């Protein structure tokens, strides 16, 4: 009965839409895609007008659910900015074949209690049909706010076409046309096993590279060294500890601490996602009859501990909490590679 | 006793010793408590009962002492 | 007494200007001034996943293709980034000097004149090695207008600055090698090439191309030409929430973050408006030297951008509604002066 | 002259009417004056003398009353 949710709202939203067409997103799509990547944005070729600061993060999303969900179901996961007079007809049409992720500002969502700010990024919800009252039902896919919410046709249209529009939400839909054929549905776990093997091969291949963009040089590294490289890079923000432990700060020093804290907050959401994804993989592996390959090993627990160490650090930026995050990450990296090698041997 | 334990753990986290704490006191939606108090509740549970993964950190599970006690009870057996 | 080092609102441009002058190239007039540009840039939500997309971001650029591209092609040389191993750094600096010079990157905390011992800053700093200082250490040029001048660093400190530990910005042996000395034949052609570049950039500007790319840092959207600044102002209206939010005393860590990031969006924009004023002043010097100032009448795009810069500084220093509306009015005025100047100039080329 | 003006406009921006405003006082290298102050000085010059482009905003031209007075005269 209850609403599905995840550490990334768009993932929790996609999981609700997948469940409508008989797809277990966490187990068969997220869990089938074993991934680990360090990502950096840094100085590259001038000019890069959108490079505001050196930035480091982590992802366990790999190719991401839009890619895997589309090819596994034989459907499409398509972004469109649709005109206002096509929006409601689009939501009805999408529901027949799956559903829609509808973008809105945080301030349009009363449960977020964010009237004074559209926030750093737009929010997303899943329209879940119209009720007798004529109100629309909206699914919230982020764990913290998880639940179903009511909104009038008038408020929904106003939410989809805000003015001003910093995030460019105007009619922004992601259409999930993802209903598998009965035959493809019957084969979903076979496709999940093929995807599981493919991501583990990518992981051990450990590709790395860099690309120049107007937003900086984007550097990435996959595989077993992704987390060790992340930890080496994150040691560069150790200056935040003495800075955050001071009752006086210039506008610049305050910005440095605020942005540094944001780096560890964003990273902590990715660690939560990693715990979510690895838990999905554990469920997939168990259903496939492969738990016997990895007895003992709990990468879900190692990432949950890294996630908790992250939360401690962004809530209180001190040297102890920083060291504790680094140790927790190094432990997850160890459990991940042991698990991945054992599992791929059996696929 | 589980509801009693939750109330005792929460009393030190409140703004003042004059803040009233009932089983139904809204903790987070009110902005009575913030993420620094949330960290203390997570760490207590991590230490005394079953560590909670991200899926259990919901406003629904944390917004009242009664909800926190029910979260601990559901996730311990 | 009277300082003699070149400088600009973007420190790498000021550094490059010093190196260009060594080989007989006037960067501000013949390279920046020859490249008329205007671009709105946005980073926003695109195809999931985009882990480096932290916030919707908007800025402006008058750099266009940029001095590394223009300087390289106009001189027939190269402007090459490398991460040099430590044992090759000093030989690289000596070899680059014979044909131009080097931009050497280092943390803010390595440069004592910046008074930044407690932070490596948002981005790395850059200096130009400038021969041996009078005391036998390395002489360094600082190209940012505020700090402009020459400084000295021991060889030991220079190597420590190029190879810091830790290295958040990845400055490790990072150099931009300017091997840009023109041949005698190329030198005699520079004003002819600068006139051709001026026309080519004005044609690109009026062509008003748009583009978008999906990256792991977000969907990167850009728009060139006359509607770039009007599009920028329409988009910046979305940050009108900063004014009432910056004025409050009860700010959550979250709201304080929103205000810090929003103030930084306007600080970064203001530096791009400073660069626009610098680049447009360079164009006016190029046009004057080419004997074409009759064809543009007395239009002053450099002054309209200077006013937009001042409006930006007032706004990031004090985020209030009056200051936001003044910036938008200054930018709309700069857009009008730009397109009129560009159409009038291109008619004479 | 210009110096008297300069020394006057700085007075209200000083952190305390008890700060030795000598012509050779270090205003910015010393953290006595900040960007909010610099803003006031730029706006005064824009209003009373010749408005300054980015290339004149140098720590050299603004770190002392004397230097500012000199910047305006040259300008
Ligand atoms: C759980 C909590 C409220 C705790 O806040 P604090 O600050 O540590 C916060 O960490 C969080 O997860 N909330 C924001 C999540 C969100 O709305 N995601 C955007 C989804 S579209
Ligand atoms: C002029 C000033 C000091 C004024 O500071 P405020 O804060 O407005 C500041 O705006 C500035 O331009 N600082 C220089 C930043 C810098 O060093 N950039 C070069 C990067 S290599």
């Amino acid at each position: 009965d209850q609403t599905l949710h995840a550490p990334h709202c768009e993932v929790g939203c996609a999981a609700n839409v997948a469940r409508r067409v008989g797809v277990d997103l966490a187990r068969q799509v997220i869990g089938a895609h074993w991934a680990s990547r360090m990502l950096v944005r840094e100085v590259g070729t001038f000019p890069q007008p959108l490079l505001d600061r050196t930035q480091v993060t982590f992802s366990a999303q790999g190719e991401g659910w839009p890619a895997l969900l589309a090819r596994m179901t034989g459907g499409e996961v398509t972004s469109r900015h649709v005109p206002r007079e096509e929006l409601l007809s689009t939501l009805h049409a999408d529901r027949a074949e799956g559903g829609t992720l509808l973008f809105m500002e945080d301030r349009a969502c009363p449960w977020l209690d964010s009237a004074h700010s559209p926030g750093m990024l737009p929010h997303v919800v899943v329209p879940d049909g119209v009720a007798p009252d004529g109100s629309w039902q909206l699914i919230e896919g982020h764990s913290w706010w998880r639940g179903r919410y009511a909104m009038s046709e008038q408020d929904l249209l106003a939410a989809s076409y805000p003015d001003p529009d910093p995030h460019h939400v105007a009619g922004r839909v992601l259409s999930l046309r993802i209903r598998p054929s009965a035959e493809r549905a019957a084969q979903l776990d076979t496709l999940a096993r093929q995807e599981l093997a493919a991501g583990l091969r990518t992981y051990l291949a450990a590709e790395c590279g860099e690309t120049e963009t107007p937003a900086g040089r984007i550097v990435w590294a996959n595989g077993p060294q992704s987390v060790p490289l992340l930890v080496e890079r994150l040691r560069g923000w150790d200056y935040l500890c003495p800075l955050a432990a001071r009752n006086d700060l210039s506008t610049e020093h305050a910005r440095d601490v605020a942005l540094g804290r944001y780096l560890f907050l964003a990273l902590t959401d990715e660690l939560a996602f990693a715990a979510y994804a690895r838990a999905g993989t554990l469920r997939l592996v168990e259903g496939l009859g492969l738990a016997g390959a990895v007895g003992g090993l709990r990468p879900d627990e190692a990432w949950r501990l890294a996630w908790r160490s992250g939360q401690k650090l962004y809530r209180r930026l001190d040297r102890q909490n920083l060291s504790a995050l680094f140790s927790a990450l190094e432990k997850a990296a160890e459990v991940d590679v042991e698990y991945a090698r054992r599992l791929l041997k059996e696929l | 006793s589980l509801l009693v334990d939750v109330l005792e753990l929460l009393r030190p986290l409140l703004p003042s010793a004059d803040t009233e704490l009932t089983p139904d006191t809204e903790l987070f939606s009110s902005q009575l408590l913030d993420s620094l108090a949330l960290e203390e509740i997570q760490a207590a549970i991590e230490s005394r009962w079953v560590p909670l993964p991200p899926e259990e950190l919901t406003l629904a599970n944390f917004n009242t002492p009664a909800a926190i006690a029910e979260t601990i009870a559901r996730t311990s057996t």
